[PDB]
């Protein structure tokens, strides 16, 4: 549990986001300028920021990769040789065989 | 794209440019009545679709695909050895046709054709060389690619030779195991 | 301002009632179908026929 | 590519210190099918239809502009059902340039 | 059906008088739909719908019992030999 | 993050709970869901909130439902389809704690990958 | 009056109001063949009448091809709004606007008069010689009603044209989608009219066209040299609806109008140039063969970036708008299907996967998925968006999702089984069938019956 | 220009793109150049690139070749595992 | 609340089916004898005299509306002066509770907000590539392909066997060659 919470605080200091390297042309609010919206406005999608959008969905794609391997390996079996192929007797005559 | 039609647009010289462009845009158009108007139509529509990035995509594959398709037109009138234009052999039977037989043999071995029937075993697990000899001599004799197809052929081993059953499933082994049992000769 | 078939059917949860109509009208449509074949019985899927079958595919290695 | 008006620094500066964005409700009602009385006639019908029209309505801001019905495509500025004969008066399509004359200007 | 409440990760915040209003319940009635029949009858349905979709009815079985002992038994004996794990599967 | 690192103007709730309340609704009847998070009756307003004070740009969301059932309501305060609830609780969640949202990610993604493969192969 | 006017938002509804009409045939005979198709045997049908099932099977497709689903996408939305959209007072040519819609009347009503009076035989809809040539009259009827079909197509076409010259807007991308489809018709449609005058010669002139020394391959060249741009023809304006639905509910500017515009354009110059695809087992020549192939595949590009221009268009819409209104769950359900039908196209391109796959149901649920479901959801759509613009009223559509859901589970039980006894191997056109293919035709059946009920709830 | 993003050739070639009309047309031009050498260059020589004592063996080719050969596994992969077609019975 | 019961009043349910009487009981389908009604039918519908038997558009009852100076009537805004100014008061339509019904009150709010535009032009370009050449790399990956399976088809093979195979209405003849 100690260690459990100190990977916990060691990777949430790694994550915290630093502000966005704006790809628009948008003015600095004035300074002073505290909350002027609503919260009835059109709801606005709650976005992981990149470090940890890329940490948990590398977590992901670890998981279904080692998920892969797990019921390859303990499920699922291999195929036993095949059986040998010794002559046999083809039937006599086909059913449909005018007599 | 300038935003004053006081500052000029620039134009190269020939036969697809900005001056040959504005010339002949309005030649039908009834709403560039006076010069004013006819110039803010003309850089509204050059803006529109000539600083469009993405417009630029669709050039290239019109391009792409009437050069191909004026080839392929050109290629069988030339080359194909059963598209007539001339007479000459059309008022013969078909056994004096010479010159038209001439093109037979050279249209039947195109470069692609050589180069791309050698990987038929990354389609085929089973005798993929089962066609390969022919002791006639019209084409070349052919022989089993090195690696895979590049692309989507995951299924396949990258190169042939990391494939373990790939030699036991060729048209030689294959022969050998029926010719061992009388069972056929190929 | 609709007829009691609607207002029956729009008052109920719509994955309460989606559920089940989808399968009734699947069922309704297997009995419309099974109407005219009613008694019908061909010979070629009696045990006899089945088995005949299964001799001609040994004999042909199907 | 559209991104919205330019806005300059100086425009977002306000003349209080209590201004906050104005909360005026942009739906325009509580509306169903139009419910025509029975009294009315064929032609008073008519009237009731064309005083229901959505098109025609707007929201009024705090300085007494409104903010009309708006629509991407001019299928939605005719009167529903669309009368028999809609565009007497052209259609105006409003295009901004930076072009101006001396006529139009007094000292 | 008289459900619970249930205060949550932070029962602080559900500790005000809700009067007339809902009060929060375990999340195993709204997969129940609080018990609701009909729900449940819908919820078989899905499943029998899905199950027709991607394996057959499988509701047939009881019926075809008899003409699939006698399929498996023409398989068995004239049908060509089957290896292994194939002989299970009658076709 | 729009509230967090992008927009400075948008008032910032408080995550009541990183998990749904589930809670019975009635066609034809009103509810009003708390924005803040600071509410004593969650999911809903109490009268005491900010969102009942209309403080700070916090006003009560309506809502209404079509038919009665049981529906998840938001908790993190953030969810895009708020009040009802879309996931954006954990999402919210593993924001603020990265480290566990990659162990809840890897166990799902190992399940999904172990079935899919059982099923296929 | 009724017939007289020549108010072209008047004759809009005329053309909705006839493919209803003349749908309720067409998917009568659809019936009749998914009933005969539910086992082995003969069900409804009798084995001396097989010549019918084969006059169902064409019929069936003529109709809703030309009488049904070109005349509502075409013909009908197109004279309502695009004179609208155009910011003029009505359509140029008005008085050609009514003829046209007469014609299509008129020709409707020779070929359901060529069922009742003349021997019911069939030939498929592509009409191959040299069985088409030697059948009997009732081929000539149809082919009387293709050329009159022909006229109202080529008049209409030139209608739309000539809104360049008075449009007072901008051309928006609904408007570009008609013009396109124009342009396809006025190229396409002259070489359909000679095939067919050929046909005629043939039938009913002593020609010989179809007979040894001449080629039959030559009629599939030139009747496939229209029918695919048709199939594009039919499919441009459902897509310049599907736009225009995206942007006006989601409230949301289109994304690359320019390469949505560009992309229409491109469609139809490599439409124009792919038809062969319809002739690859025939015995063409290796080079031609790896043309078509080649630029068949290249037509996925534009067709491409126009889906992946819609998905963004819904995305990031707002929450708080009700998104189970019927046009938009069609339109979306649109992307979902259309991707289907068109990814199985590109299966079908590759020739030598064709050899296996032509001429069987797999075709079949390919152009079903894109025309039955795709198309015909994206007129429902496009009519359902205009309801208020339009006005009928009477039914129980606009908020419906019992409807939606029914339709696409149903559809789906028809034609996805057929995408499986494509492998099997089912032929197409074939009304007996081996015992071992009756799970899967059965299953289709019974999804056919279930749609047809589910018709019946809207009123 | 292939494969291009044009927005990058707007910015690093600006005088190359002063005029757009131009620039468009240089487009179609190449891409049409390009589609016609593949037809008459690539597909239409006739008896050539039938040389297959001289298929391209790339590095990676090597790479993976030289680690079987060290190891018994290119022997083994080589090898022909079966020659008879009936085993016999005992 | 329920919204229904606000305007149930003026809802009265219908007597007839299809709400008119049979037309012996009342013939609907003759012209009204009410004065200024003549191009009305009694049931109010138009009459057929008036749309069709003596349609103006064809020349009956020529009636030019335009007079002598070139006008016709128009109605004018309701002007208001105030302030040393002129107004102009703007028509108002009337509340949707009376044209629609329901009471206009706890009405859901959706403020204001611009148009949602997507952003950050060099990544939307980016993407706009991808949306083509994505595609087009796919359409390249199965190019190679397309070419080899083709040219297989029609590879010269040393072929030691024919079958002649000749299609009939409706059999299949086969002709092979005997041996010798
Ligand atoms: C071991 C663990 C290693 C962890 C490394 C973490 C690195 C990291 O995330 O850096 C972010 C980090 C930002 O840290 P931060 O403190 O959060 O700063 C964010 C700031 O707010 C502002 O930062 P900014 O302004 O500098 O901009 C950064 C932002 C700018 O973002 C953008 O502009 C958007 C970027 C994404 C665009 C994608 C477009 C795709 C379009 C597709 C179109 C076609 C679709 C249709 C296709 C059809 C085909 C048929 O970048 C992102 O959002 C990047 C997101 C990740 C992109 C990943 C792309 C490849 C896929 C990887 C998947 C995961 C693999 C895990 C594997 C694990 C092992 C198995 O960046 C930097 O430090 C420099 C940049
Ligand atoms: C068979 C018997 C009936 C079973 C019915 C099952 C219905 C399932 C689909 C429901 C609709 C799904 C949807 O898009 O919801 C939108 C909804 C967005 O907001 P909303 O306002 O709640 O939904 C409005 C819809 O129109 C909601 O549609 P509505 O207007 O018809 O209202 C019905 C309402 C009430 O419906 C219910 O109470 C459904 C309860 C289903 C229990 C199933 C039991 C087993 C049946 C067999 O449904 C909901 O509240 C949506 C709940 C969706 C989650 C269901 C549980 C999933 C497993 C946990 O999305 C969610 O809440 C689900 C998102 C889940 C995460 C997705 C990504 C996960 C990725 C990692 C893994
Ligand atoms: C850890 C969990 C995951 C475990 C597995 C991971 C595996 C590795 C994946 C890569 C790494 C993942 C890393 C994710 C980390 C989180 C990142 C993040 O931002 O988190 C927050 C972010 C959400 O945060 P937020 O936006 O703030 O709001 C929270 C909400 O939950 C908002 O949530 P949302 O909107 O993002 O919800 C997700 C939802 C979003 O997407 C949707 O809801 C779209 C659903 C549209 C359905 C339309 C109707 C389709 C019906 C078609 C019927 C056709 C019938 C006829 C067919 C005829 C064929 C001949 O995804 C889906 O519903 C999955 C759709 C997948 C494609 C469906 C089509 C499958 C086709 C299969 C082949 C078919 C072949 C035959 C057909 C023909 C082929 C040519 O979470 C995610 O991104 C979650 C993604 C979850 C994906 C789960 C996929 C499961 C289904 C697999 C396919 C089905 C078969 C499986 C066997
Ligand atoms: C010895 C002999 C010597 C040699 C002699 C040579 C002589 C040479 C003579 C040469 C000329 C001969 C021809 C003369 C034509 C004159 C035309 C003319 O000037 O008329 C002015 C005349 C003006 O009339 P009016 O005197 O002012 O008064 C008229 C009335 O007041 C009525 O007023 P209204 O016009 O407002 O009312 C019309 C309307 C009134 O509306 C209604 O009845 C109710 C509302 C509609 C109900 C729903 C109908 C279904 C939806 C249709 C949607 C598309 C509509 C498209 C537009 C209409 C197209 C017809 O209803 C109709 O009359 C027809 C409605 C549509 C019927 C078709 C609907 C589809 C049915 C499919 C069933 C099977 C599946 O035109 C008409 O009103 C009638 C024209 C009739 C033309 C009939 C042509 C029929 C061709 C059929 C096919 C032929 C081949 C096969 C036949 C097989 C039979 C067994
Ligand atoms: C409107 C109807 C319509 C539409 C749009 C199409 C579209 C396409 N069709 Fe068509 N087709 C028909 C209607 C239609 N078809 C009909 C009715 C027949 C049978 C006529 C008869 O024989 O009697 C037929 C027959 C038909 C055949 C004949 C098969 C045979 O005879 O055995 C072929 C094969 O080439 C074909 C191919 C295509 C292709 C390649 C597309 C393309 O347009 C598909 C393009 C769309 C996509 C590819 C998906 C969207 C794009 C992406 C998702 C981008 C990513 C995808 C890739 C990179 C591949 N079609
Ligand atoms: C767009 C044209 C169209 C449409 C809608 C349909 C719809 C349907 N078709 Fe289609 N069909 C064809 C065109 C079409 N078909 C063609 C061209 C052929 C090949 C002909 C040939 O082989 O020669 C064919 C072949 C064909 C066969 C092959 C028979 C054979 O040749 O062996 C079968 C049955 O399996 C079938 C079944 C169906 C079914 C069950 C429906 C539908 O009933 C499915 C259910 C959907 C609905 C019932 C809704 C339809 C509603 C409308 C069309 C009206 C829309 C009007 C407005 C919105 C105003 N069709
Ligand atoms: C005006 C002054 C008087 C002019 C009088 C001209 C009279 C004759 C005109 C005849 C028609 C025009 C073509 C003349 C061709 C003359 C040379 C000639 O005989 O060419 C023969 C040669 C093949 O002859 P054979 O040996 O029989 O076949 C061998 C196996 N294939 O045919 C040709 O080259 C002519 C036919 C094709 C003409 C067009 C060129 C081919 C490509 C067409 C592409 C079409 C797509 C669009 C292209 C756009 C622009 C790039
Ligand atoms: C970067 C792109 C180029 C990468 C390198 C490509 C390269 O060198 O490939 C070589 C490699 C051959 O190498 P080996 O087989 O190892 O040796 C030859 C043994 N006889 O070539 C290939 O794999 C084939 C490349 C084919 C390109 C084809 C281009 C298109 C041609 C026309 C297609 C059809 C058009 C339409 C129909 C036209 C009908 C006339
Ligand atoms: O036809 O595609
Ligand atoms: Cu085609
Ligand atoms: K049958
Ligand atoms: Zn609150
Ligand atoms: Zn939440």
């Amino acid at each position: 549990a100690a260690v459990r919470s100190q990977i916990e605080a060691a990777v949430y200091k790694w994550t915290r986001p630093r502000p966005p390297r704006l790809g628009v042309a948008v003015p600095r609010s004035p300074p002073g300028t505290g909350i002027l919206f609503h919260t009835n406005m059109q709801t606005i999608r709650y976005s992981l920021s990149p470090k940890v959008w890329v940490l948990v969905t590398g977590a992901a794609l670890v998981g279904v990769f080692s998920g892969q391997r797990f019921a390859q390996t303990v499920l699922l079996s291999k195929n036993p040789p095949n059986p040998p192929r010794y002559r046999e007797k083809p039937p006599v005559r086909h059913p449909h065989t005018p007599d | 794209p300038p935003t004053r039609l006081s500052t000029p647009l620039y134009s190269e010289g020939g036969a697809f440019t900005v001056n040959w462009w504005r010339n002949r845009y309005g030649l039908y158009s009834r709403r560039q009545t006076d010069p004013m108007l006819a110039e803010f139509l003309f850089r509204q529509q050059v803006k529109e679709w000539f600083y469009d990035v993405p417009s630029y995509n669709y050039a290239a594959l019109v391009g792409l695909a009437l050069g191909i398709l004026v080839a392929v037109i050109w290629r069988h009138f030339l080359f194909n050895p059963d598209v007539y234009v001339r007479r000459q052999e059309l008022r013969k039977m078909w056994p004096d046709r010479h010159r038209q037989f001439a093109y037979a043999v050279p249209y039947l071995n195109p470069q692609l054709k050589n180069l791309l029937l050698p990987y038929k075993n990354s389609f085929i697990d089973n005798e993929p060389d089962y066609a390969d000899y022919n002791p006639v001599g019209l084409r070349p004799q052919r022989v089993m690619a090195i690696r895979r197809i590049p692309g989507f052929f995951w299924a396949i081993p990258q190169y042939f030779f990391e494939d373990p059953l790939y030699t036991s499933c060729s048209t030689k082994n294959m022969q050998t195991i029926y010719k061992k049992l009388g069972y056929s000769e190929l | 301002d609709f007829p009691w078939r609607w207002g029956f059917v729009a008052e109920k949860p719509f994955w309460v009632g989606a559920p089940i109509l989808v399968l009734g009208v699947l069922c309704l449509g297997h009995i419309i179908q099974t109407m005219g074949q009613i008694g019908v019985r061909p010979k070629r899927y009696t045990p006899e026929w089945v088995e005949a079958t299964k001799e001609r595919e040994r004999a042909e290695n199907t | 590519i559209y991104e919205g008006q330019t806005v300059q620094e100086s425009e977002l500066i306000p003349q209080e210190d209590d201004w906050v964005i104005e909360e005026t409700n942009f739906c325009l009602g509580r509306n169903c099918y139009v419910r025509f009385r029975e009294e009315d006639d064929l032609a008073r019908r008519a009237l009731h239809q064309m005083d229901s029209q959505l098109n025609k309505m707007h929201t009024r801001l705090r300085d007494g502009t409104v903010i009309p019905y708006m629509s991407f495509h001019p299928d939605e500025m005719v009167d529903r059902p669309a009368p028999i004969h809609t565009f007497s008066e052209k259609p105006l399509l409003k295009w901004t340039w930076d072009e101006t004359y001396e006529e139009a200007y007094d000292d | 059906y008289t459900p619970s409440f249930e205060r949550g990760l932070n029962p602080e915040l559900t500790s005000g008088d809700y009067g007339d209003m809902p009060k929060p319940q375990p999340l195993i009635d709204f997969f129940t739909q609080n018990r609701n029949p009909w729900f449940g009858f819908a919820m078989f349905c899905g499943f029998n719908f899905l199950w027709w979709a991607f394996f057959g009815a499988w509701q047939i079985r009881p019926l075809w019992a008899s003409q699939r002992k006698s399929l498996a038994e023409a398989d068995r004996l004239y049908g060509p030999t089957k290896y292994g794990v194939g002989k299970k599967y009658i076709n | 993050t729009w509230t967090e690192i992008w927009w400075e103007h948008d008032p910032t709730p408080k995550v009541a709970q990183y998990r749904p309340y589930v809670c019975t609704v009635e066609s034809g009847k009103v509810y009003w869901w708390c924005a803040c998070g600071e509410s004593k009756t969650q999911p809903w307003v109490d009268g005491h909130c900010k969102c009942s004070k209309r403080e700070g740009g916090f006003r009560p969301r309506r809502w209404e439902p079509e038919h009665d059932g049981v529906r998840l309501f938001c908790g993190c305060k953030s969810c895009f389809s708020s009040p009802t609830w879309n996931g954006g609780c954990f999402t919210k969640w593993m924001q603020s704690n990265p480290a566990g949202g990659m162990l809840y990610c890897f166990a799902a993604a190992f399940g999904f990958g172990t079935l899919t493969v059982y099923r296929k192969f | 009056f009724y017939i007289l006017v020549n108010n072209n938002k008047r004759i809009g509804i005329y053309y909705i109001k006839l493919s209803i009409i003349i749908g309720i045939l067409g998917i009568v005979l659809s019936y009749i063949i998914r009933v005969e198709l539910y086992n082995s045997g003969n069900r409804i049908i009798k084995y001396d009448n097989v010549n019918y099932y084969n006059m169902v099977i064409t019929l069936h497709g003529l109709l809703m091809i030309f009488y049904i689903i070109m005349p509502g996408l075409y013909g009908g939305i197109p004279l309502y709004i695009l004179p609208i959209l155009s910011v003029i007072t009505d359509i140029v040519l008005p008085r050609i606007n009514n003829i046209s819609i007469i014609i299509v009347l008129i020709s409707y009503i020779v070929v359901i008069n060529s069922i009742v009076i003349e021997y019911n035989i069939g030939t498929g809809w592509t009409l191959y010689p040299p069985l088409s040539i030697i059948g009997t009259v009732i081929v000539n009827m149809i082919l009387y009603g293709l050329i009159i079909i022909g006229i109202s197509s080529i008049i209409s076409a030139i209608n739309f044209m000539n809104i360049l010259i008075v449009i007072d807007g901008i051309i928006y991308v609904y408007i570009w989608s008609i013009i396109i489809t124009s342009v396809l018709l006025i190229i396409s449609l002259p070489i359909l009219n000679g095939i067919l005058l050929m046909i005629l010669s043939d039938i009913y002139f002593n020609s010989i066209y179809f007979i040894l020394n001449g080629d039959v391959v030559l009629y599939q060249h030139l009747f496939w040299y229209f029918g695919h741009p048709e199939v594009y023809i039919l499919i441009l304006p459902a897509f310049g609806i599907i736009s225009i639905i995206l942007s006006v509910l989601n409230n949301k500017i289109i994304f690359g109008m320019k390469s949505m515009i560009l992309a229409i354009i491109m469609i139809s110059i490599l439409g124009s140039i792919v038809w062969a695809h319809h002739i690859y087992t025939v015995g063409l020549e290796l080079d031609t063969k790896i043309y078509f192939n080649n630029l068949t595949l290249i037509i996925s590009i534009p067709t491409g970036n126009k889906i992946y221009n819609w998905i963004i268009l819904y995305i990031g819409s707002y929450n708080i708008l009700y998104n189970g209104y019927q046009s938009l769950i069609f339109s979306i359900m649109f992307i979902i299907i259309f991707i289907i039908g068109g990814i199985t196209g590109i299966i079908i391109s590759i020739d030598i996967i064709d050899i296996g796959l032509h001429d069987t149901y797999y075709i079949v649920s390919h152009f079903h998925y894109i025309l039955s479901i795709g198309a015909v959801i994206s007129l429902l759509a496009g009519i359902l968006l205009l309801k208020d613009i339009i006005g009928y009223y009477n039914v129980i559509i606009k908020i419906n999702k019992y409807f939606g859901l029914l339709l696409f589970i149903n559809i789906n039980i028809i034609f996805t089984p057929q995408f499986i006894i494509g492998f099997n191997v089912m032929p197409r056109r074939i009304l007996e069938y081996s015992d071992n293919i009756i799970v899967w035709n059965l299953i289709s059946s019974i999804g056919s019956i279930s749609t047809i009920l589910i018709l019946l709830s809207i009123f | 220009s292939i494969f291009t993003p044009m927005d990058w050739m707007f910015y690093y070639f600006p005088n190359y793109s002063r005029d757009k009309v131009a620039l468009m047309a240089r487009q179609i031009k190449i891409h049409f150049a390009i589609g016609f050498a593949l037809v008459f260059l690539v597909y239409h020589p006739p008896y050539k690139g039938a040389d297959y004592g001289n298929f391209h063996k790339s590095p990676l080719y090597w790479y993976k070749y030289n680690q079987l050969e060290r190891s018994g596994q290119l022997q083994e992969n080589l090898r022909i595992k079966r020659d008879w077609f009936y085993d016999e019975d005992p | 609340k329920s919204y229904y019961d606000d305007f149930k009043d003026r809802l009265k349910p219908g007597k007839y089916t299809q709400g008119r009487c049979p037309q012996s009981e009342g013939d609907y389908r003759q012209e009204s004898k009410t004065i200024g009604r003549e191009h009305l039918n009694d049931d109010g519908t138009r009459s057929k005299r008036y749309t069709v038997k003596e349609a103006d558009a064809l020349g009956y009852h020529y009636h030019p509306p335009i007079d002598k100076k070139g006008q016709v009537y128009v109605k004018g805004p309701n002007t208001v002066i105030e302030r040393g100014q002129t107004w102009i008061k703007g028509y108002e339509l009337p509340s949707m509770e009376y044209t629609y019904g329901p009471k206009q009150e706890d009405i859901p709010f959706y403020p204001r907000v611009k148009l949602n535009v997507w952003g950050n032009y060099n990544l939307v370009m980016k993407v706009e590539f991808l949306f083509f050449y994505l595609p087009t790399i796919i359409v390249f990956g199965i190019c190679i392909p397309v070419y080899t399976i083709n040219f297989a088809q029609e590879e010269v093979i040393y072929t030691t066997m024919t079958v002649k195979v000749t299609g009939r209405q409706w059999y299949w003849v086969y002709e092979v060659e005997s041996p010798t």
